[PDB]
């Protein structure tokens, strides 16, 4: 409570192009799998700020299974110069599923906020370094 | 969608030169606010938070803490409630 | 058809109530939870209590994505009490701020202040779980985590406290109104050996009752046994919250003069009272305990949270507290 | 005998008297030493520094026994400026909080902040060795460190700023008396190419001219260009002493407002002064700097401290480890 | 002279018996540092008075509120007289 | 919360004593036992010599030993001060009597004895 208060994602300045190619190293160094931009053969357009990523949940592999953590990252302008590395999970799956089961239904079972936050926090300190 | 892992080819040959590429959306107004940004009296939460919406349900928000370290947070559904869980975690 | 009798029956359906609601019921239709790293610095998840206005964060550790236990006020005090009453060395406290929540836990974990694995209850499960955890242990709040079956990973959903479960109760109970036996008449609440300081008790002091007697407070009374205030363990954080420990040294009453207009009350009742207006007031006010006294505000005795919620839940160097 | 010949030789005299003093001498014949353990966290070491009322201090090794160097706001500033052009997260500096004296300065040894070892000398010897290691090394303030030889082990016996040794000449050399030249006759200080900000410019830039133009301080004039205050590196500390890093985004003019009481002065001057009279100035007061103003407080130069010392300190060559190299740090406050 | 291991009688259990020698008094030229002196920034707050000589080499100590060790010692430097101070890690 | 010689002390004196040899045992040091003097033993006890590999020169070769002469004062009842003393570097073969290591081994004693 002084404007050291929330906001969403990551705060970013300078140059858009710039900010990508930390993002992507960030991403690159932190071990994640990403979505690369795609031209329309001319060239590339905004959604090249809309990059899709793997993760591979650290716990999850360090005992046997094979279970991933989907995270979608959009930047923004909010004025010039300055941008919002807007992070957002959409989901954690294994691949299959597991050695038995599926009860569902209704509606949906949990999704949590981790592993989510917990390399939400593994890329900020990608960006920051 | 189809993914991995080597960093675009182009962003490394080094990229100020014009190329003029796409600059990224501007900032939509429903992200222009967490509900974590605050309270109301009457106790009996000080925990208690509005009711968050559906669009902005799982995504990252951040605060700075004086603290060497990171404010992490973000809200979900369980059942039919949203937690908003914060999280204060250690750098590296 | 009996004032006696129908407390008896009005318990009957509290109890009833109880069961038939899920832990998950009590939570807020959306709430906040603020969760530390267990390797968070002791110091500084001191500071986050503050600011953040909590007596309390459950630990997260991630490396599991697994709970890492709940840090409490009671964590202080066992500690604390532990150093002095063994040592030598009365700045050998300063250490804690080394360490890290593990740490803490880890040295708690080794002198019997923290059972084997900490507790229990799953969100769905009957708020009576969380009760009869709570009741079996002084645990006085606890966690309620479920996991994420396509992941494995424990979700700590929120933590209840024994105050919300009854003030979550006060509200949905037309029974509370129905619960009008005097004190004086029933077996609840302690009312000899009472464990009480004086303005001049040392801190330390009091911290050592509030570990061995486990309690979350003690009454403070003058020569003539009038009650004046209250020392709780929460008002540790706030001597600590800066790193002074030798403001441990002070007596209860320049400790007092510290202590921040945030304060919920220090609450009375006549001997003479009953539960339905002491829900009433939990329904209302942030009551932890309550203190009985005469017409003098003599101490008489002393009904706490857990005594209550116990009482409704079921009518068929030594050593620690439990939690805050 | 002349203006122009009595400084002659008098900063002959002054010069032999700093040849004939070994550093030891500047010392007080009892203080106190402040340590830094180099595994500090950097948020303790800013609040140990200010707890202590102080700017520096040299590190401490245990481990090997071993100066590790010496903590200036320098390292600051100089990290500080690093993340703000090379990097593009704002909020993400912060870190520097998490990282302990040495992981720090390896940053700064990892971007060309900080020399390989540093530059020290030994307490007896020549005074006049010591002014020159800093003149050499752009360094404002050096340690002092012998060996024990039982040991083999670095005692640190202190730190001597330029401000103490001259301060220790101006009491010493009623030579002083007589540096009647002034200034603007003199090639002395800069005077021109000045770097100033204004009480709207913001405090990152400011931290950008100090490391890079390697200086401690910074005139803050307005329109008219009237000589309002300096912001100097050792406002940093207070800029985040409180651990709050978004205070480096504040205007000069709020950052100043924090400013707390001690501060020492700003110190003007004519162009027509001289050197016996700064050099007295210096004696009473403790100055960081001269802003060399003119009758209507316009800033006109900058005679500083090393300015000083250096000239009260060469008088045929100079040496040539000036400059080393554009747009580069910061030498040590 | 040089023993490595804690004499018996202190060790185990009723080490509460047999004796008593006490310590002796705290003499009162320690009781005062010589760096809780001169709070005012006269010209260097670093300048302290002269301590001592007895109680040269000894070991002071002090309160930090930042989980750290505050240790402390005045030695004879040549003819001066350093009172290193330093701040370190608890470990 | 400021400056005083040596290391505060609660309780009872020879307890402390043994505490300090504890922490006296666990750093590495040697040191000196009680001498008991007819009908057993003296206030001279609480008095402890010690003997310290110095770390960095057993490190790097050196046979270099340190001396600290630990007592124990009362200040008032229940109140006591152990008072640590540097009073030597001797390479196990005037001239500065630097403060280190012998601050570094208070750090470690101090260390042991607050664990
Ligand atoms: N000063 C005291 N002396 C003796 N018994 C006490 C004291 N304080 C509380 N008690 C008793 O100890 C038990 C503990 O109550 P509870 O589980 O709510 O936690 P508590 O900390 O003990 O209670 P409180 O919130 O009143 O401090 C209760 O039965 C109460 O009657
Ligand atoms: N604001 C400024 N703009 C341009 N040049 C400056 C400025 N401040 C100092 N200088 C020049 O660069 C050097 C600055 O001196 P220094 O680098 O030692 O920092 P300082 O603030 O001058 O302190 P000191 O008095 O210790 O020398 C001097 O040689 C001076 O002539």
């Amino acid at each position: 409570s002084r404007r050291n208060k929330w906001h969403f994602g990551v705060r970013c300045r300078g140059d858009a192009p710039e900010i990508l190619l930390a993002v992507y190293r960030a991403l690159q160094r932190a071990g994640a799998q990403f979505t690369v931009p795609k031209p329309v053969n001319g060239k590339y357009r905004s959604d090249m700020y809309t990059i899709k990523s793997r993760w591979e949940i650290p716990h999850c592999k360090r005992e046997g299974k094979n279970t991933y953590a989907y995270i979608e990252l959009q930047l923004y302008e909010v004025m010039p110069g300055c941008f919002m590395l807007d992070v957002k999970s959409n989901g954690y799956k294994d691949i299959y599923s597991h050695p038995e089961r599926t009860a569902d239904h209704g509606m949906d079972d949990l999704k949590s906020s981790f592993p989510f936050l917990d390399l939400c926090a593994m890329l900020v300190c990608k960006l920051f370094s | 969608e189809q993914y991995s892992t080597e960093i675009p080819a182009f962003l490394t040959s080094n990229t100020l030169q014009e190329l003029k590429l796409p600059k990224p959306p501007s900032l939509p107004p429903h992200l222009e606010k967490c509900i974590l940004n605050s309270n109301t009296a009457y106790k009996e939460d000080q925990s208690v938070l509005p009711n968050p919406n559906h669009v902005l349900l799982n995504h990252l928000a951040a605060a700075n803490t004086q603290l060497g370290v990171l404010a992490l947070s973000a809200t979900t559904r369980y059942h039919r409630k949203y937690v908003t869980t914060a999280m204060f975690k250690n750098f590296d | 058809m009996d004032v006696q009798e129908t407390q008896k029956g009005a318990l009957k359906e509290i109890q009833a109530f109880i069961r038939s609601r899920t832990s998950y019921d009590v939570l807020p239709t959306s709430f906040r939870l603020i969760v530390f790293d267990v390797t968070l610095f002791v110091k500084t998840s001191l500071s986050l209590l503050t600011l953040n206005n909590i007596v309390s964060a459950p630990l997260w550790d991630s490396e599991a994505n697994k709970f890492a236990g709940l840090l409490t006020m009671a964590d202080f005090v066992n500690v604390i009490k532990y150093y002095y009453q063994s040592s030598s060395f009365p700045e050998a406290i300063a250490e804690i701020d080394k360490f890290r929540l593990l740490g803490l836990r880890e040295v708690e974990r080794k002198i019997g202040a923290i059972p084997p694995e900490t507790i229990y209850v799953h969100p769905m499960h009957s708020l009576m779980d969380a009760c009869l955890a709570m009741s079996k242990s002084r645990a006085r709040r606890i966690p309620l985590i479920d996991v994420d079956g396509e992941t494995g990973s424990e979700m700590i959903v929120s933590v209840l406290t024994q105050y919300r479960i009854l003030k979550f109760i006060s509200m949905n109970c037309k029974e509370t109104a129905m619960l009008r036996v005097p004190l004086n008449q029933m077996t609840i609440g302690t009312w000899s050996n009472l464990a009480t300081a004086s303005m001049e008790t040392k801190v330390y002091d009091v911290i050592k009752m509030l570990a061995e007697k486990n309690i979350s407070a003690v009454p403070i009374v003058n020569s003539e046994g009038t009650l004046l205030n209250v020392y709780e363990s929460v008002d540790v954080m706030h001597l600590i919250q800066d790193g002074d420990y030798s403001n441990l040294d002070l007596s209860v009453g320049e400790a007092l003069l510290k202590r921040p207009a945030n304060f919920d009350g220090v609450h009375t009742c006549r001997a003479t009272d009953r539960l339905d207006g002491i829900f009433d007031a939990i329904k209302h006010s942030r009551v932890h305990r309550l203190f009985v006294v005469d017409e003098n505000l003599k101490l008489e005795g002393i009904l706490s949270l857990a005594d209550i919620l116990n009482y409704i839940i079921y009518d068929k160097t030594d050593n620690f507290e439990s939690a805050v």
